[PDB]
């Protein structure tokens, strides 16, 4: 299952994390499954003060 | 695809004294009414004002 | 979804991509297109596969 | 861009002072102030117009010696102003002071430039925030631009504050560099009605010169700028009407 | 929102200082001082309704001598206006000091122009929120504003303080300039009637002027007031009626 | 937000500055005192109750003698009073070293009022967010209050501190200029006691005084007090009847 | 967040400065100690509990010789403790050579809590977070309190620090002002015990005394010091059993 | 980025000082001055172009003598240049003082570069946003780029500023260290032509060199510069078609 | 916390100030240097080893020389510690200067806290972001430590560092005041051997003492330090069999 | 992390100071420079390796002489180094004034790291961030790492720059106590080769050393580099084939 990592984050948020529950739910109903999920730098962060 | 973009921006002084040209028409009497001094005091004024 | 108007436009969508994928692995009916602006819109069209 | 630009010291992302800039659009807040550079000696016009008539025009100046032989117009902060002619006056006379021999334009300009720099460098304090257009003749006429971010500029007309931009408009097509004095004080008079938008009266005008055979400072009095004033506004009413 | 007003270091990029423009409402705030030029003498007239009861009649009390000929007003913050107008004392005292001669009203206008400007440049500090009236007679009778920023400009006839706004527009119809000293007296207690909304009594102001002739300020007395005041109060009455 | 407050550099869009308005406040945290003006001279009165058997009942002191023939309150911190009154003094008796006359009362709040000036407008320092009230008579009987800003207002009759709303409503029926010193002082105490709820005792409350006979400061033992306090109770009892 | 405990600079709203109620929770972190003040004599008494018995069980001072007749008990830090302290030590020797007096209690306490005051009105050095005890016997017995904001408060009797609370309760009850110098003592002994809730051992007190008819300063010797706290004992186990 | 970038007093974690590098690309944004060094002296070619023909076309101007062997040209802003090429002249006339020799290149580029670090290692303060070409023959030809960063970089032939990108790579080609006197010359004019990207006119440029045979600065005029331009233009239109 | 530790100026709302508290962590990022007081001398065992066996091992060594018979060790920065100890040679000197005497130990730590204090007061400033332990012998051992505050603490078996918390927790159980001074040595370099974790070897550790029969401190050649670890070796062994 | 590399009176929550850590950062940015120490010298070699063509060959200067026997070689930001070493030089300079002796390694290391942490410590200046290795004859050779944190290390053979990790897992497993004098500058040109990949010319390195024998720093020509150069690069090429 490709999941595309564009969709992931808006400038306010709810539908990124839509697609997040919606492969995991279909990756468990269907195993073994391999969720390849691009691109963990555009919902990878780091902290700030 | 709109080939000619015509700026009318808010008309001149001279282009003020006409819109009132264009009332005075319609309008009933007037000889001590300074078009041009009308013009000026409305400095910046559109014809619908 | 909001059912009767996002249904249509994301089926279609989906239409759309098998149906260009289908018919060549080479040449058969050979697929052309535009688009104005690429990146007002999420990756469907803008996929690799 | 927010937080480089709140400060004085701190460059722009970009390179460039964008607080320089902003100093640069009170000059704007200001008056038009016009000089034209003559053959003859030059000329500095200057906007005495001010908001109501419980304000006497005449002494709010403008427009102001600063030596015998050199007069300068502010735009920007008239607060301002104060210091710095008071500080452009003082180095005019310390340059006779340690020479006995009257500063040259470009030499004021200068100086006033160095002392503007230094009050734009520190993050303690807040730069000048006016412009003055230094117009002297030394041996040669000149007429200088001096900038509130430290800047010097040489014209041969020029204009500072919010008509900036018609003068320019104006010169472009209608300065020649073979003027009479002449010529240049009924051009200088139409460039800045054209930026008030309204027609001159000696009540809303100051005029101070320098002239080549002479080399004193002068003023167009009321009385005497009233030949130019005619002329001037029949070119005046002839754009700002058609 | 913007850093713009939370220095007083940066210019905003509108051009403005907007500490500076907070120092200047911070002037609007304080009561009413009005000053009214005539020909024949230079007027300064300030409120003394300030207080209750259980403040003293003459209560600040505003119109403090500055010189043998000159007496200035304030509005404001009046700790900020005591260090003004002392140092306005000083520098009119240094001026007899050095020279020998009467203080120019516009030479000391000038210099707590300057001296104002050196807390306007620097940002460790902060520019007094006062406006003080500088009038006096010097050779001829003078009227002047000098602003929080501390910038010259000359009126005829001006307020500062909460009564500004209805006082600029009154004068704006009735000052004239072919004005008589008792005329004068007359119609500036008029305009201060309209600013406090209520009729004056000799009780509730405080008027100094300087004569040409004298070339000294004075007060006026409470029963000398008396006269001015019934004058004045005709025109208040039907002004403050529709 | 909004403040605008986190210096005194920066004025707040009101056109006030927050920082010394939060130090007026400051003042009625500290302990209430009381002024009272009579003919006869001018009657200090502060509360030295502060604490309970923990601290001592005299604690010090509230109400000091700053010249000979001069006295103050104070309210606010009790910090702050410490190094302004030390000040105070110094330049009460400074006044003598150059002149060897008294120092005016009107003059000396006005030059301990110069220095909260100076820390109004440096950046570098809070203003005290204190009080002092001068009372003292120079050859007439003068009372005046200092604000935190170094403001200046001429008072007959005033409270500060906690008893600021108190006193002054109180006054406004009770308060007459031709009160004698005894029926004053007493009115003085009963105005204190509506402040703080209770009936007064003299061991813990110190009073001062320069009359006009005199011009010397003199201080009141609890011994002397005991009658004053005596009738100034059953009007206290009075008022806790409401 | 507040923004107002940033600085000292800034007030709160509420009227405070909000950072030196901080630098006051300073000093009630740290350990305690206790003046108790009779008419034959001064007490002090002063922590040695702290660390274990891999320090010094004769770990030094809590209990700082300021003059021969003065001395000093503190709580909060004890780095501030250290220069507040040399400082003390010094400006109470200046007043020894510049007079040949011992300096009184009282004035010692002025000029102390005038040098707290110097870093608490400046914003760019913080003030101090200690508080200080100084009790003596100049010619009567004296015990003040000073503030980490340089505030001077007399006691009857008065801890500081951790175990202030209960002490504050404790001689609300018991404490008389017509106690002996062996009353006052034992019971400040019985106190000391409660504030760390422990029995005492002489190792873990460190304990000094102005004498009235002596002068002196005397600190009391682990030994000398044990019957005292033999008698003592038995009342803080009495109230550590409820 | 963000605050790393936005103060002078810090590092990036990738270790640069972006607040120098922003005012390096001040330098950056306009406009381009060539150094070409040759074994006949060394030649220093700059702009002269700069606005609208209402500014004049022989001054302003970016080569200042600097001593009678050494000149610089500039890029970035006015406001640094003339501060900066002032204190250049002392420090050359500082060499001569105390030691009287004629300055060498090497030192007054190590002095210029400090007086620029100077600014840089303090905060508080902004560093000049100006990049000079120091250009000179002492006894060996010498070509040197001092950097808004007080840095110092030698060279053979370079350009700074807006031109830099272009002359780099112009000069990555065609540059050979065995130019004449001439070849040099044409070849550096046809580098700043490309530059602008027109064909270069003597009447908007300036050229100033140093000679090995005589070792002076001599300040090329119009005239003389004229022959080397119409050499140039050829080789220009040719590479504007390419 | 969160904005209450971006200075030094601060105190927290907990009493603690967290910029002295994170210079104290700033101690644990170093190595461990222990200190022993025995009844025969002081010993002070540094930590020498070296992280890359291309240093030398001589310069992350941590005892310094201050006086003939004074010496301390560190931890902290190393930078911050050889400009404490540059102080506290000056600071030993400066006694021997005025009073021809070397300086007491107690003495020299009540001088260097406070120096270390006016870092801690300044916010211009960070304090030094060190720990000391000094060790001498005045007339009888003492063994004192600072604190990155400038606080003084008297100790008796004692460390600083990272090892610190198992050097506590080993003197906790192990040391006693019955020790003579080679048993305390073996005991110090246990203490040594516990906290790297591993064996010593004596090119890896410095020994410096002080003893009260010579009155001096000597520094252990390598040569008379091999025994005293191989003694330790047979007790660290056992420490790496629990 | 933010707010803890804003400051660098700021330390970090672990006790590293971020901004000191982005200082070395600074330092690894930059072009390599190796110091390599025998017991008969101490040889340093730094990267002369330029970025164009267009600059000159050896560009001023990448070694320093500092004394008659010590050099340092550069690794970090360039702008630092041209006053960090000038201070270096008058400090060198200035032991030969006030002793008659060069200074010694250790010393000259001292000056200007104790004049590198003055620097941290302040807010008002950012330190130094650049290394310099300091090689010199003593006694003995001896080699030091000045660090952009104020710290100093002494080496037996070391790199900085951003070759660094790579010369010191080179050094651990070649770099014995035996090494020649010529295998020694030979073993720091294969050092020098591997940190930037590509093979060395004497057009790309600077070598100078200091001998024992000499007691002397001796600047090594290209010349002489010759023979040095090809040995190495044998060496250089084998470890491009690993």
């Amino acid at each position: 299952i490709r999941v595309v990592g564009s969709e992931f984050v808006q400038k306010y948020i709810g539908e990124g994390a839509r697609l997040v529950r919606e492969v995991f739910q279909l990756a468990k109903e269907k195993a073994p499954s391999i969720i390849f999920i691009d691109e963990l730098d555009a919902i990878a962060a780091r902290r700030t003060n | 695809r709109f080939d000619r973009i015509i700026e009318v921006p808010l008309p001149t002084f001279e282009g003020r004294i006409q819109i009132f040209k264009i009332h005075t028409r319609k309008m009933k009497l007037a000889e001590d009414v300074d078009f041009k001094e009308l013009a000026r005091i409305t400095e910046g004024a559109s014809g619908a004002d | 979804s909001d059912t009767s108007g996002d249904r249509e436009v994301q089926r279609t969508m989906m239409q759309l991509l098998a149906e260009l994928d289908g018919f060549d692995p080479r040449g058969d009916v050979k697929v052309i297109g535009a688009t104005n602006r690429i990146d007002i819109l999420d990756p469907a069209i803008l996929r690799p596969g | 861009q927010m937080g480089y630009d709140r400060a004085i010291t701190v460059f722009s992302p970009d390179g460039r002072l964008f607080q320089v800039e902003y100093a640069r659009e009170a000059v704007k807040r200001g008056a038009t102030a016009i000089g034209i550079k003559c053959k003859e000696g030059v000329i500095l016009i200057a906007d005495k117009r001010v908001g109501s008539k419980l304000l006497e025009a005449d002494t709010i100046e403008k427009i102001y010696k600063i030596d015998e032989h050199i007069c300068a117009a502010t735009s920007g902060l008239v607060a301002d102003a104060r210091v710095l002619i008071d500080r452009a006056r003082i180095e005019a006379q310390i340059n006779r002071l340690t020479y006995d021999e009257p500063i040259t334009v470009k030499e004021l300009a200068k100086k006033i430039c160095d002392f503007k720099q230094q009050y734009t460098q520190y993050g303690g304090v807040r730069p000048f925030g006016v412009s003055l257009l230094i117009a002297g003749v030394d041996e040669v006429p000149k007429l200088y631009e001096t900038d509130p971010s430290g800047a010097l500029l040489e014209y041969k007309a020029t204009a500072i504050g919010m008509g900036r931009n018609a003068v320019t408009e104006f010169f472009e097509k209608e300065y020649r560099d073979d003027l009479s004095f002449d010529d240049a004080m009924v051009l200088g008079l139409v460039a800045m009605g054209l930026s008030i938008e309204s027609e001159l009266v000696p009540e809303n005008i100051e005029v101070g010169y320098v002239k080549v055979d002479d080399r004193t400072f002068k003023e167009v009095s009321p009385e005497e700028l009233k030949p130019y004033v005619e002329r001037a506004n029949e070119r005046i009413r002839e754009l700002l009407k058609k």
